[PDB]
């Protein structure tokens, strides 16, 4: 819901809807809707095989892009945070009068980042952004930027503990300009630089997504946003012992996942001593 | 039935995505037959596969896993030291305090933590 198409999409895919893959003649029976926005609408759909995540969008540029993103998590030589990718086709609407692309990708269930630490402990918050960093050193080696990275986007599964990304929408090529952005978790509004698609711009939102796990809420920033994250770090027990990785973060010394990885291990292995 | 050897098999194949999915599915499971090649798994070159094997280990329950996993508490990954701290708990019982006590003593860092805040929660 944000263009006349995918509004009216939206109120056109009712549960029971059933969406006919055009090329590859894959039937998804819609039975709920999941999420909606500006990159597509999603929803819980079932096939012969069981049951998916299905995205349907007008716009079949930022579908082949998302399913370009879950190939790219898929070939790396460990597992990712990414759901795996299943099909992707397009299909015709007659009720919303629209040719529409879709893809297919596990549905994966879990509390969000911020319900399951909270439940399991602040203990798991850098433990898994070190998971959340390792991923993004996979996409990042594929010339992929997640940009639009925050924690409303991250479920943790299992036991055992593992995050997931829910939605890749507003990925970004490499080099590119960053569109899809939340204020809180991007450095161009805290004034730390441009919303240009390199790491290091994922890397100050993994900060601030560590920030936010611990403090449990988003702020505005003030007139002194530098000075504001950094009393926030100091004055939290947590968030004080990984100043360095945090700082370097925010500060832009880091020009790769891996960098900031290295520091985030090096902090818990002194008191692990 | 044919599953648990084939995933059994599995933690030996070359891709860490197939070693820890197999590590997983072998901990719901529950079969006795997976804890030895489990505890080899506690040494793969791959963090997610040696957290995989620590939770299973756990989930399982059979105490042949409880010194591989006090070992594991020195981990260089902190998913897997916070996944076998967790195990440890869930197996329980007296040999895990028991080892813990000596733990609490001759240990050091997160593994000393782990034994001293098993002991002052039992």
């Amino acid at each position: 819901m944000m263009n006349d198409a995918l509004t009216s999409l939206a109120c056109s895919l009712k549960p029971g809807t059933t969406i006919k893959g055009k090329w590859n003649g894959n039937t998804y029976t819609l039975r709920k809707q999941l999420g909606k926005g500006a990159n597509g609408i999603v929803y819980l759909a079932e096939t012969s095989d069981g049951h998916v995540a299905l995205k349907v969008s007008d716009d079949s540029l930022s579908i082949t892009s998302e399913v370009n993103v879950l190939k790219s998590f898929s070939k790396a030589q460990s597992v990712t945070m990414g759901p795996s990718f299943f099909d992707t086709d397009d299909a015709y609407i007659p009720s919303a009068n629209t040719k529409v692309s879709f893809y297919a990708m596990e549905y994966i269930k879990g509390p969000l980042l911020l319900k399951y630490v909270s439940d399991k402990g602040a203990e798991w918050i850098p433990v898994l952004m070190i998971q959340l960093l390792s991923s993004l050193s996979v996409l990042h080696q594929q010339g992929w930027i997640f940009g639009d990275l925050k924690p409303d986007n991250l479920i943790v599964t299992g036991p055992p503990a593992r995050i997931r990304c829910i939605d890749v929408g507003g990925t970004t090529k490499e080099g590119r300009a960053i569109k899809e952005y939340t204020e809180f978790y991007d450095r161009g509004y805290w004034g730390y630089g441009t919303r240009k698609a390199e790491p290091s711009y994922d890397l100050f939102a993994v900060a601030m997504i560590m920030i936010n796990s611990v403090h449990k809420k988003e702020f505005k920033k003030t007139n002194q946003p530098k000075e504001q994250l950094r009393s926030l770090i100091e004055g939290n027990p947590l968030l004080q012992k990984y100043k360095k990785a945090l700082f370097s973060a925010l500060n832009g010394d880091y020009q790769s996942a891996d960098e900031m990885k290295k520091d985030m291990l090096d902090a818990g292995q002194k008191a692990a001593q | 039935p044919e599953k648990v050897e084939m995933y059994i098999k599995n933690l030996q194949d070359d891709s860490a995505v197939v070693r820890d999915y197999a590590a997983a599915a072998l901990g719901k499971i529950g079969d006795e037959r997976a804890v030895e090649p489990l505890i080899k798994a506690l040494k793969d070159e791959d963090e997610y596969v040696r957290q995989s094997a620590a939770w299973a280990l756990g989930e399982i329950g059979d105490e042949r896993a409880v010194e591989p996993l006090i070992k594991a508490l020195k981990d260089e990954d902190p998913s897997v030291r916070l996944t076998a701290a967790e195990a440890l708990g869930q197996i329980g019982g007296e040999r895990v305090r028991a080892a813990m006590e000596k733990l609490a003593e001759t240990g050091t860092g997160f593994a000393r933590k782990v034994a001293v805040n098993y002991l002052e929660t039992h």
